[PDB]
């Protein structure tokens, strides 16, 4: 049995967007799993969630 | 302040001491009331507002 693209017509997408105080993101995504994303993005920062 | 006022007429001291009473206090109950909101992340850090 063969494989399936997702195809969701809106494409991968996203916007970071640094807050400049206290090294605060808000991250904009076209994402499932928003904790998921707090999280690695986060991580990625050493920063607390 | 006394004797330095006896002694200069075109310069004068003076002292002067006042106490205080400020009660605090709004009209009723509800003027007074007042909310937060308080997240813990799995990290173990907190957000609050």
């Amino acid at each position: 049995m063969g494989g399936q693209e997702h195809f969701y017509m809106e494409t991968q997408s996203m916007l970071v967007v640094p807050k400049g105080e206290d090294q605060e993101m808000d991250v904009y995504v076209s994402t499932q799993f928003p904790k998921y994303i707090q999280d690695i993005v986060a991580s990625t920062l050493k920063l607390p969630a | 302040v006394e004797k330095f006022n006896a002694e200069n007429y075109w310069k004068k001291k003076g002292l002067a001491m006042v106490p205080l009473k400020f009660p605090v206090g709004l009209g009723s109950r509800a003027a007074g009331q007042a909310a937060a909101l308080v997240h813990i992340y799995l990290d173990g850090s907190v957000l609050v507002t």
